[PDB]
């Protein structure tokens, strides 16, 4: 039997860590909800 | 139970000990999650219960109480901060600029940012604090790292 516990309030962070690049990527999408990439 | 806005984190204790599936965001009384989180199963919150209201597999989304309630949207351009949520560890916002997932039915933002299954449903936040979407959907890249849809549902 699953449960939910809060684990904090939803606001943006001033000088939060920045990290992560933004890459631009072809995708497919299923019938079950899958992304594949498609190259 | 517990129904003030904020984000959560989904727990089982079917497996060893206590186990965090996902994450999910509670507003307007509403509870939403990824649909691969829970599979529509039922939530406890302290003594009461939510069931579901709204589900679909493809867009893999879920809603506890009532409709969904999640619109704004990643605006092309500027960036986002991922409230993480991974198991275990306390809840940090990372700032990222998303890419795009481009497909047969348009284009859409995706972070790229790697953590373990059991985070999906962390919200994504523009800089007014709104969820734009849901982490925990998306692809395995060559590096063999995770790249996340922005997955967002539709308030009717
Ligand atoms: O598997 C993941 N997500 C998932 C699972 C099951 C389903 C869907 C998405 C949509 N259709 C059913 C996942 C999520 C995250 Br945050 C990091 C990951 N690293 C490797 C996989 C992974």
């Amino acid at each position: 039997d699953m449960y939910i516990e809060r684990a904090g309030d939803i606001t943006w962070e001033k000088d939060a860590e920045v990290t992560g690049n933004s890459p631009r990527l072809d995708v497919a999408l299923d019938e079950s909800g899958d992304f594949s990439l498609v190259e | 139970g517990e129904t003030t806005d904020g984000v959560y984190r989904v727990m089982t204790r079917r497996l060893l000990g206590s186990t965090q599936v996902g994450v999910g965001v509670m507003q307007e009384g509403v509870f939403h999650t990824m649909w691969h989180v829970t599979k529509g199963a039922a939530l406890r919150s302290g003594e009461g219960r939510l069931d579901p209201y709204w589900g679909d597999v493809k867009q893999d989304l879920v809603s506890y109480c009532g409709p969904w309630k999640l619109d704004a949207a990643w605006d092309g351009l500027s960036e986002v901060q991922l409230l993480a949520v991974p198991p275990g560890e306390r809840a940090k916002n990372i700032q990222t600029l998303p890419g795009i997932f481009k497909t047969k039915d348009g284009d859409i933002g995706a972070v790229a940012l790697d953590y373990p299954a059991g985070t999906s449903g962390s919200p994504i936040l523009d800089k007014c604090g709104r969820v734009i979407g849901l982490y925990g959907n998306g692809v395995v890249i060559k590096n063999g790292s995770y790249v996340s849809a922005i997955t967002q549902g539709k308030r009717e």
